[PDB]
């Protein structure tokens, strides 16, 4: 038996501040670690309703799920029971910038994280501030060893109403708590919806789907 | 209110010199917020400069200073370190730091001057 069972719930707590607005969410949700599908149900807890695009924040709310090809080292299911963390910097093409630390423990049938989510330097004109997106673009993250953890980049575009497609960079560090063994250079395939949300996005439904393979 | 910001490092340099800036936070947890620096000239508004995690493990950069400036943190303190290569004349002005972002926790700021020539 793994540690990692074929469902796993999860429930997680987030606060943070963009463009100087403060907010805490919290999540309860379930997925399937070695499909690769999870679901969450978010809730706004403080600073509702909030100004800004809540696409900004889905990717913050666990490469556990992700379904892992048997020749490819999971880094991440390995890192339990003890757990893992992860920061990420989102550079945006016109120079927001948010930093993301999350950190994922376990207890039973259960992943809990704690997340911590600061940006600033959105136009306040902009698509983030204006809540002009409309989701992201499934996407393809590059995961790599350096300084012998596990790191992650990907090329994010969020769809704008109007068609146009407003860019990011995402750049990850992975760290188990202890030492597991570390993958070669491989891929993984996201795709993330908000499935349903109430009008101020106070309620929110998310999903993943993400998968690892070679090239 | 033990919580308490101080920026060090600032000073008079000629273009192309360089400086290492320094802001150390007192009052919070160590390592477990993110720290920001900014800057202000005179009649000019805000900019923001650089960003480290809590963690230290990633970064970010205006574009007007990648590849110019170099944020780090301690890992044993809330003391984070901007150093400032190939100044120029744009970058005088008041450059000061804050814990996490809407915090409204701020520190006084440290001057930097950079006179062309
Ligand atoms: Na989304
Ligand atoms: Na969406």
């Amino acid at each position: 038996a793994s540690v990692i069972k074929p469902e796993m719930k999860i429930k997680l707590r987030m606060e943070g501040a963009v463009n100087g607005h403060k907010f805490v969410i919290e999540g309860e949700g379930i997925g399937k670690p070695y499909e690769g599908t999870q679901t969450l149900d978010l809730t706004v807890e403080e600073g509702a309703p909030l100004p800004f695009s809540y696409d900004i924040l889905t990717p913050a709310f666990n490469r556990a799920f992700t379904k892992y090809p048997e020749d490819i080292p999971d880094y991440f299911k390995q890192a339990f029971p003890e757990g893992y963390s992860w920061e990420r910097s989102m550079t945006y093409e016109d120079q927001g910038i948010c930093i993301a630390t999350s950190d994922i423990t376990m207890e039973g049938d259960c992943f809990f994280y704690e997340i911590r989510f600061d940006g600033t330097n959105f136009p306040p004109n902009g698509p983030v501030m204006q809540k002009k997106t409309l989701k992201w673009e499934p996407s393809t993250e590059k995961m790599y060893v350096e300084d012998g953890v596990l790191k992650g980049d990907v090329e994010m575009a969020l769809l704008l109403e109007g068609g146009g497609h407003y860019r990011c960079d995402f750049k990850t560090t992975y760290k188990a708590k202890k030492d597991v063994r570390l993958p070669d250079a491989h891929e993984v395939d996201h795709r993330i919806e908000i499935l349903s949300h109430d009008k101020d996005y106070n309620k929110v439904r998310l999903y993943e789907h993400a998968e690892a393979r070679y090239s | 209110s033990q919580v308490q910001l101080v920026e060090s490092g600032g000073g008079l340099v000629q273009a192309g010199g360089s400086l290492r800036l320094s802001c150390a936070a007192s009052g919070f947890p160590v390592g477990r917020a993110s720290m920001w620096w900014y800057r202000q000239a005179p009649g000019k508004e805000r900019e923001w400069v650089a960003a480290i995690s809590s963690y230290g493990w990633v970064t970010a950069y205006a574009d007007s200073v990648k590849g110019r400036f170099t944020i780090s943190r301690d890992n044993a303190k809330n003391t984070v370190y901007l150093q400032m290569n190939s100044l120029k004349p744009e970058d005088t002005a008041v450059y000061y730091c804050e814990v996490s972002v809407g915090t409204g926790y701020r520190g006084q700021g440290t001057q930097v001057t950079v006179s062309a020539g």
